[PDB]
Parts: C-alpha cells; structure tokens; sequence
C-alpha cells in the first residue's frame, strides 16, 4: 500500500500522525 | 538534569539522504528533528522545513525515514523519504515529538468550539 513509501532501495512502512487527530 | 534534555544533535539532528522514488541520494540532507518543524538541511537547497501538521504518513525503514507531507513544500509535494540511517530513531523521534508536543507554532483551531 502507499503506507509504505517504496522508495526505491527501500519500502518505508509509515504511519498516519496524530496531529491531524489531535487538535 | 539530562535525563532526556536532548541537545540540538546526536538525537534530534539526523543526517539523512534525501532519496526519492528510486533510494537514490538526491542530495543527501539532515533531518532535524524538532516540535513541529523537520527541518530537513538539504545540500544546496537550504534547511527545507516538514511541519508536523503536514505529515500525512511517516515512516522508517532500513535508514530510509520518509513522510507524506500533505500541504506543498520546499522539495516535497507528497511522499518524501530521505535514507536516514536513524530513520528508525527519526520516524520514531517525530512520532514521539508528535506525541509529546501536540504541535502548535500558534494560534490554536479553537478548541472545543461548543458555539
């Protein structure tokens, strides 16, 4: 999936920020 | 005290590797870690700045850190990983500032607006 960001070399495995969540 | 009184480097200033859609070092940058800024110090692009309350999804693996910043930015319009070899230590530093910061520069969404 796009959570992780397959840069290339590497597939980056991401997470989505609580900022967004905790205003 | 330094318990966890943290310097400007060692921790949170990480020299990563600006590296897009390919891994490959597109000029190989910091990315410094902070409240709500990374401000990532590109090679001649100057300290290009993530704010906190752009990253979408933001990650580490082997020494590749990444976010996707979901506003317009110096270098990165969308998803944007950087080879940090402390992607592990960065991506969870920022989870972990983004945790214990909340992240506000200013001027708060009105909280609980109740009107």
């Amino acid at each position: 999936g796009p959570d992780a960001v397959i840069i290339g070399m590497t597939k980056i495995p991401v997470i989505e920020n609580p900022q967004y969540f905790g205003i | 005290s330094h318990m966890d009184t943290v310097p400007d480097n060692h921790r949170n200033k990480f020299k990563v590797i600006n590296v897009d859609d390919d891994g490959n070092e597109l000029g190989s940058g910091i990315m410094e870690l902070t409240d709500t800024e990374l401000i990532l110090y590109t090679r001649k692009r100057d300290s290009v700045k993530w704010h906190y309350l752009c990253l979408r999804r933001y990650g580490y693996d082997s020494n590749l850190f990444s976010f996707e910043s979901g506003r317009r930015c110096q270098t990165g319009q969308g998803i944007f990983a950087f080879k940090c070899a402390r992607a592990e230590e960065l991506f969870n530093m920022l989870q972990e500032i983004m945790q214990n910061n909340s992240i506000n520069v200013v001027e708060e969404p009105v909280v609980e607006r109740n009107n």
